[PDB]
C-alpha cells in the first residue's frame, strides 16, 4: 500500500468532509446552491437556486440571511485584514420580490456589518464611525462622528482587542429584540506604531510601510468607552444620543480593558472589566432607566473574579449565560480546588453556588433552557484531552446525562455541538480519534435523527494507504499525570529505534495530546518517513486545572520549556527512541520554546524548526504577554521578561542544527523578533539555516508559501535525520 | 495569542 | 605545509604591508604617531607624537594637518551613513601654542569639513548649512540659510549623488588659492523616500523605520544649484553673497546633473553637466568678472561632448586637467574608434587634438607640467588588465616613455601613482601580480630613489603556505579576445578534473580579469578547497574599448549574462574542469548577473550564490540605471526593463541549487530587490537556500556578519561540490 | 554602482 506522502498532504488528496449548517430557526438550517433543510424529518427544498446570482457579476465570498428571512446579505469584494477582520462591499437581496436592491446601498469597504437578532435592521461599520439602517432600502442614520484611522474605533477593535480580548473585529452588540445597540470606542491615540515593509506585486517600486496601533508590553495601551444608543428613538434630529455607561471605580483607578459584554434581557445589560493587571476583574449589571434614559449599574449588582494564584479566566474572565428573566445566570469559574465548573449566581447576591464539581473541567456553556443546561466537559475517562456534551436538569443537579459520552466511544471522543434558535435541535461533530461523524439530535428526547456525515468515502480511501497510527497516553511526574501523544508510523515495532520531532507549542492554557483526527505534516513523517511525531503537555498547560496552568505565571520560558526537555528524556527511555536523532518544532510560542529548547545546553536535540517565534516577551503584544507576565519594570518583573528571551542563549546554539522562518508581514510575532534572534546568532559566530517569506503574515498560509514552507522543513528534518 |  | 585556510581569510592572518603617504609639498610627505619624509634623502622627522592626546578623552578616527602645518583637525565620534558619508566631531589643535583651540568649536554632529588648500581656512557643513572660519579661534560665517534635512542639502550631496556622481559626500570645491569658495546645493523636496526596518540592538522595543531620499528609475530626481561665494569679503554684519552660476540653456530644457567641478586657476572655473538621457555634456568654463562681482561662462568657451554609443565617460564625463595659465586643458575622451585617450583643448576652440591613440585605453591623467603629462594605460603587451605609468612629451607626442613597465615586470603589471604638489617627486605602487611594492622615484631624470615597503616579511610567510597560482588568459568570441582569470589550487594538476566556481560581477565598464595580487576567499577556496575560481570580463566590459563596453547600452542583463555562460561552456569543456561541478556567485550587479545566469536555463551550472543581488532594474537608483537602460516608459526604454528582471525567470531555478542571501538594512541595492526574488521562486514552487542579514548595509561588513556569510557561503559551495 |  502507498503511504501518506507530503504531496498528499500539501494537494489536499485526502479531504476531510464537514457538514457546516446555519440555523436559521428552532427547526430549519441552511445548507451548501443554497437547501433549507427541516431538522424533524431531513427533508429538503432549494432555498436560494445556484444560478440566482450568475449574472450578478462578482464572486460572492459569503452570504447572511436576516432573522425574518426576508432579506439575504451578500458579501463580495472581500479584503481581509488581521485574524477575524477585513472589509467588504455588501448588496442586499429581497427575497420576496426577487430583486437586488439598488438604492441606499452599504458603502463599499465596509469593515463590519450585522443584521439585528430579531427583524432586519442592519448595523455597520464605515470610515471607523457606526451606521444603522432601519429598513434594507432606506437611508442609514449616522451614529458616530468621532471616527478616525488608526486612531478611534467605533464599534469596531483595534488590532490588540481584535487579537487579544474579543477575538473579533465586529465591537457592536444588539439587545435581544434589537431595540439598542450598544458598541465599544477604542482611542489608540498614544498607541505605538509597529512598521514594516510591504513588498506587494513586483510592479510596485518603492515598498509600502505597514503602520499598525500596537502596544507592545508595558506600552501605552488603547482606552475604551462604552455606548447604548436607542435605535428605535432614529425619530429625533436625526441625532440619537449614546449613552456612556462608564466602567466602576475599581477600575478607573487605572488602566484597565472591557473584556466581555453580554446583553440579559431587553433592558439589561451585562459588562465585565479587566485591570491592566489581569488578576482582578468586575462584572457590572446595567438597567435601563424609562424616566431618564440612561443605564444605571447597581452596585449591588456587581460580581468581582479575581486570581491570586495566576491571571482571571482561561484567557480572559468568561462570559454569563442568563436566564430568560435575566435575574440570575451561570457562568464558568475556577473553584476552590482550581477547576473550572459551572457557578450559578443571582444577579444581587455575591456568593454563587456550583452546580458542577470534580478533578476536571467544563469546557463551555452551550444552552440553556428553562429546564436544562448543555455543557461540554472532559468529565469522560479522566481524559483532558476529550470533549463530551452533558445536560443537567436545573431543578436538579444530580440529574446530569452524558449526550455524547456512549454514541460510538471507540471513534467518537471529542465533539462540539450546534443548538439550533430554542435548543430544539442540535447537531453533534465528532472529530476523534476516528473519522469525524456529524449526527443530528432532537432535544426533546435526545434522539439521533440521522447521520448528516460519516466520511465514508475518505474511510473506504484511507484503507488503501499506511496510515500512522495515535497513541495517546500520560506519564507521571511529581505523582502528576502529564499527558502526552505520540503520531507513531504504521506498523510500528516497540524493539526497533525511531528518530523523534517532537511538535511543541506549549503556550498558557494549550493543549497538544488530544483525541482530535488530524490529516497534517506529522501525518506524513509518521506515514512516509517513518518518524515518530510527539507531543506533550507540561506545566502551564490547560483543562487540567489551576494547579498545572499556573505553574508558569510571571516565568514564561521556563516549566514549559523544561518539561518538553523532559518530555523528550522520558520518551528516549520508552527504547522505540533513537536518542540520537531527535528533533523539535513549532510555529509561534511553539517556536519560542523550541528555540528556548535549542538554546538549554541540554544535548537531548540533534536539530530543531523555529517558525514565527517569539524571541522577547518585550516584542509581543501587552495584553497577552502581560496577562503572564506582569509589566517589565524593575518594580515588578523585568527581570524575568530580561532572562527569558531567546538572544540569551546564542552560544548553546553552536550545539544544534536550527532553521529559523518568518514571513516579513507578520502583524502579530512581528520579524523583529526572528531578526534579532538572527543578529545574536551571527554576533556569537552559530550557523544556522534562515528563510523567510516575503509579504506572509503570521499564518504563512497563502497557497505557495504554505506549499513551499512544508518543502522546505521537510528537507531540512530529512537532513537532520539522514533520511 | 501567539500561534498562527 | 599548511594551505591557506578561510580562517586564515577571515583573521586576516596574512596582512598585505601599504604605504599610505601624504604629500605635503613638492619635496616632503606625510606618514603615520606621524612623521614628515624628505622625498629627496629619505630623512624624516616626527611631526605629531603619538602621546600629544592621551589626555584627549575622546577615541581619535582621524586626523587632517592644515596645508601651512599650523594646525591639525583631530576628528572624533565617528558615525558612518552611507559609502563615504559620516558625521563627527571635530577639535583644533594649535601646533605653534600647542593648544586645542577652546573657542568657537565646530560643532558636534559635523557632516564635512575641509581646509582651503593652502593656508589654514577651514569650510564645514552642519545642519545642511554651508560654514567658514577664516582662523580657528575665530567665529564662523554662515554661508548658506536653506539647509534642511534630508529636503535642502547645501555643500554636501544627497543620497543618490554621493554615491553614483561625486563619490563622495562633499558638495565644496575651494579655489586654488582659497579665495573663493564654490558649493552645490542639492533639492530633494519631491525625491521619494525609500522606507526599511531597523532594529538595533535588542534593547530597542519598536522597530525603526528608516526613511532616505532615492529615486528609483524614472522617478522625481533631486534638482541641482551652484553658487560661488568670496571668502575674502565675508561680513560679521551682513549675510554672505553667493553667486550663483546657471547651467546652460541646453541643461535647462529638462532634468540634468552637475557632474564636475575642477577650478582652473584663482579666477576660472569650469563645470560639466550632464543630461538626464546621459549621452550629452556640457563643460562650462567661468571667469570672475571683477567690476560686477560675476562670473561669466563665454559660449565660445563651452564643450559639448557626446556619445553616440552609449552614455558619456566611463561612469560619468571625466575630470579636465588645466595647464598652469589655465588656457588649455587635457582631457579624457572616447576617440572615433570608441578608445579612450588624451585630448589636448583650448579653452575657446570647439577642436581638440589628441595626444595618445591606439587600440588600448588611458586609464587616468595623473600629473601636469609644462614639458610633460604624466598618465596611466594599459597598453603595455597589450594588456587590458595591466596599468602603467607613462610620461608623454607635450612637445612632441612622439615621444612617450614608459616609466614602470621594465622596473620589474615578473612582478609588477598593475600601477597605481602619487606625485608630489608638482610633480616633482613620484611614488609608484604596485599591486601585482607579485606582492605588492612600493618605490619613491624623481622626475628630473626617473631615478629610483628608494623602496618604501616591499613586503618582503609577507613574502617570507607565504613561502610556508600552499598558495595558489593565477592565470590570466583570453578566449576568442567571433575575432574579439575576451579576458579571463582563473585562481588555480596549489599543485595544479592538469590532468585532474576540478570543480569550477565562477565568480562573476560583469556590471559596465566592469574588469575582473586583472594582473592584481588579491587574497580573498577565492584564495581560500583554491588552497584549502581545490576549486578553480574563474572570473571573464564579456560584452559590456570596461578598458578596452566602446565596442565591447557599449555593447550592452539600453540592454542590462543580456550580452554580459549570456557572454558569462558561454565563458563557462568553454572551460567546461577544458579537460581540466569537471563539467558536473561548475558554480556561479556574484555580489550586487554580480548577484543579478549570477541570478540571470542560473535563470537561463543553460544547464552549465549546478548552483549558485547571489549576494544583495539587483533584480530588476526599475528598483535601482536613478543616475546609475538610466545611463544604461535609458528610462523605463513605453517611449523609451520600458520593455526591456520589464524583459530584464530576475523574477521572470524564477521557473528556471528548478534545475539549479540556489542561495540568496541580503541584508536588511541595504540602503544601496534594497532588500525589496530580494524579497521579490524569493517572493517569485516561492510562488513557482522552486526550493533554495536564504539567509538575511538584519540591519547590515550592502557591505555585509561589520566584523561578525563578515565571517558569518563567508562560513555560510563556504559551507554551501562545499556541499553542492560534495567536499 | 551596486558593487559591493
Amino acid at each position: 500500500a502507498k503511504t501518506y506522502t507530503l504531496t498528499d498532504y500539501l494537494k489536499n488528496t485526502y479531504r476531510l468532509k464537514l457538514y457546516s449548517l446555519r440555523w436559521i430557526s428552532d427547526h430549519e438550517y441552511l445548507y451548501k446552491n443554497i437547501l433549507v433543510f427541516n431538522a424533524e424529518y431531513g427533508n429538503s427544498s432549494v432555498f436560494l437556486e445556484n444560478s440566482t446570482f450568475d449574472e450578478f457579476g462578482h464572486s460572492i465570498n459569503d452570504y447572511s440571511i436576516s432573522p425574518d428571512g426576508q432579506f439575504i446579505l451578500l458579501e463580495y469584494n472581500y479584503v481581509k485584514q488581521w485574524r477575524h477582520s477585513y472589509t467588504a462591499s455588501y448588496d442586499i437581496y429581497d427575497l420576496n420580490k426577487r430583486q437586488l436592491i439598488t438604492e441606499e446601498r452599504i458603502p463599499n469597504n465596509t469593515q463590519w456589518v450585522t443584521w439585528s437578532p430579531v427583524g432586519h435592521k442592519l448595523a455597520y461599520v464605515w470610515n471607523n464611525d457606526i451606521y444603522v439602517k432601519i429598513e434594507p432600502n432606506l437611508p442609514s442614520y449616522r451614529i458616530t462622528w468621532t471616527g478616525k484611522e488608526d486612531i478611534i474605533y467605533n464599534g469596531i477593535t483595534d488590532w490588540v482587542y481584535e487579537e487579544e480580548v474579543f477575538s473579533a473585529y465586529s465591537a457592536l452588540w444588539w439587545s435581544p429584540n434589537g431595540t439598542f445597540l450598544a458598541y465599544a470606542q477604542f482611542n489608540d491615540t498614544e498607541v505605538p506604531l509597529i512598521e514594516y515593509s510591504f513588498y506587494s506585486d513586483e510592479s510596485l517600486q518603492y515598498p509600502k510601510t505597514v503602520r499598525v496601533p500596537y502596544p507592545k508590553a508595558g506600552a501605552v495601551n488603547p482606552t475604551v468607552k462604552f455606548f447604548v444608543v436607542n435605535t428605535d428613538s432614529l425619530s429625533s434630529v436625526t441625532n440619537a444620543t449614546s449613552i456612556q455607561i462608564t466602567a466602576p471605580a475599581s477600575m478607573l483607578i487605572g488602566d484597565h480593558y472591557l473584556c466581555d459584554v453580554t446583553w440579559a434581557t431587553q433592558e439589561r445589560i451585562s459588562l465585565q472589566w479587566l485591570r491592566r493587571i489581569q488578576n482582578y476583574s468586575v462584572m457590572d449589571i446595567c438597567d435601563y432607566d424609562e424616566s431618564s434614559g440612561r443605564w444605571n449599574c447597581l452596585v449591588a449588582r456587581q460580581h468581582i473574579e479575581m486570581s491570586t494564584t495566576g491571571w482571571v479566566g482561561r484567557f480572559r474572565p468568561s462570559e454569563p449565560h442568563f436566564t430568560l428573566d435575566g435575574n440570575s445566570f451561570y457562568k464558568i469559574i475556577s473553584n476552590e480546588e482550581g477547576y473550572r465548573h459551572i457557578c450559578y449566581f443571582q444577579i444581587d447576591k455575591k456568593d454563587c453556588t456550583f452546580i458542577t464539581k470534580g478533578t476536571w473541567e467544563v469546557i463551555g456553556i452551550e444552552a440553556l433552557t428553562s429546564d436544562y443546561l448543555y455543557y461540554i466537559s472532559n468529565e469522560y475517562k479522566g481524559m483532558p484531552g476529550g470533549r463530551n456534551l452533558y445536560k443537567i436538569q436545573l431543578s436538579d443537579y444530580t440529574k446530569v446525562t452524558c449526550l455524547s459520552c456512549e454514541l460510538n466511544p471507540e471513534r467518537c471522543q471529542y465533539y462540539s455541538v450546534s443548538f439550533s434558535k430554542e435548543a430544539k435541535y442540535y447537531q453533534l461533530r465528532c472529530s476523534g480519534p476516528g473519522l469525524p461523524l456529524y449526527t443530528l439530535h432532537s432535544s426533546v428526547n435526545d434522539k439521533g435523527l440521522r447521520v448528516l456525515e460519516d466520511n465514508s468515502a475518505l474511510d473506504k480511501m484511507l484503507q488503501n494507504v499506511q496510515m500512522p497510527s495515535k497513541k495517546l497516553d500520560f506519564i507521571i511526574l511529581n505523582e502528576t499525570k502529564f499527558w502526552y501523544q505520540m503520531i507513531l508510523p504504521p506498523h510500528f515495532d516497540k524493539s526497533k529505534k525511531y528518530p523523534l520531532l517532537l511538535d511543541v507549542y506549549a503556550g498558557p492554557c494549550s493543549q497538544k495530546a488530544d483525541t482530535v483526527f488530524r490529516l497534517n505534516w506529522a501525518t506524513y513523517l509518521a506515514s512516509t518517513e517513518n518518524i515518530i511525531v510527539a507531543s506533550f503537555d507540561g506545566r502551564g498547560s490547560g483543562y487540567q486545572g489551576d494547579k498545572i496552568m499556573h505553574a508558569i505565571n510571571r516565568r514564561l520560558g521556563t516549566f514549559e520549556v523544561e518539561d518538553q526537555i523532559e518530555a523528550a528524556r522520558q520518551f528516549s527511555k520508552m527504547g522505540f527512541v533513537d536518542n540520537k536523532r531527535i528533533a523539535i518544532w513549532g510555529w509561534s510560542y511553539g517556536g519560542y520554546v523550541t528555540s528556548m529548547v535549542l538554546g538549554s545546553g541540554s544535548g537531548v536535540f540533534k536539530c530543531g524548526i523555529a517558525v514565527a517565534p517569539v524571541s522577547r516577551w518585550e516584542y509581543y503584544d501587552s495584553v497577552y504577554t502581560e496577562r503572564y507576565m506582569g509589566l517589565p519594570t524593575p518594580e515588578d518583573n523585568l527581570d524575568h521578561y530580561r532572562n527569558s528571551t531567546v538572544m540569551s542563549r546564542a552560544e548553546n546554539f553552536k550545539q544544534v542544527e536550527y532553521l529559523l522562518i518568518h514571513g516579513t508581514a507578520d502583524d502579530n510575532v512581528h520579524f523583529q523578533q526572528s531578526a534579532q534572534i538572527s543578529k545574536a546568532l551571527v554576533d556569537v559566530g552559530v550557523d544556522f539555516q534562515a528563510m523567510w517569506y516575503t509579504d506572509e503574515d503570521h499564518g504563512i498560509a497563502s497557497s505557495t508559501a504554505h506549499q513551499h514552507i512544508y518543502t522546505h522543513m521537510s528537507h531540512f528534518i530529512k537532513q537532520c535525520f539522514s533520511l | 495569542v501567539a500561534m498562527p
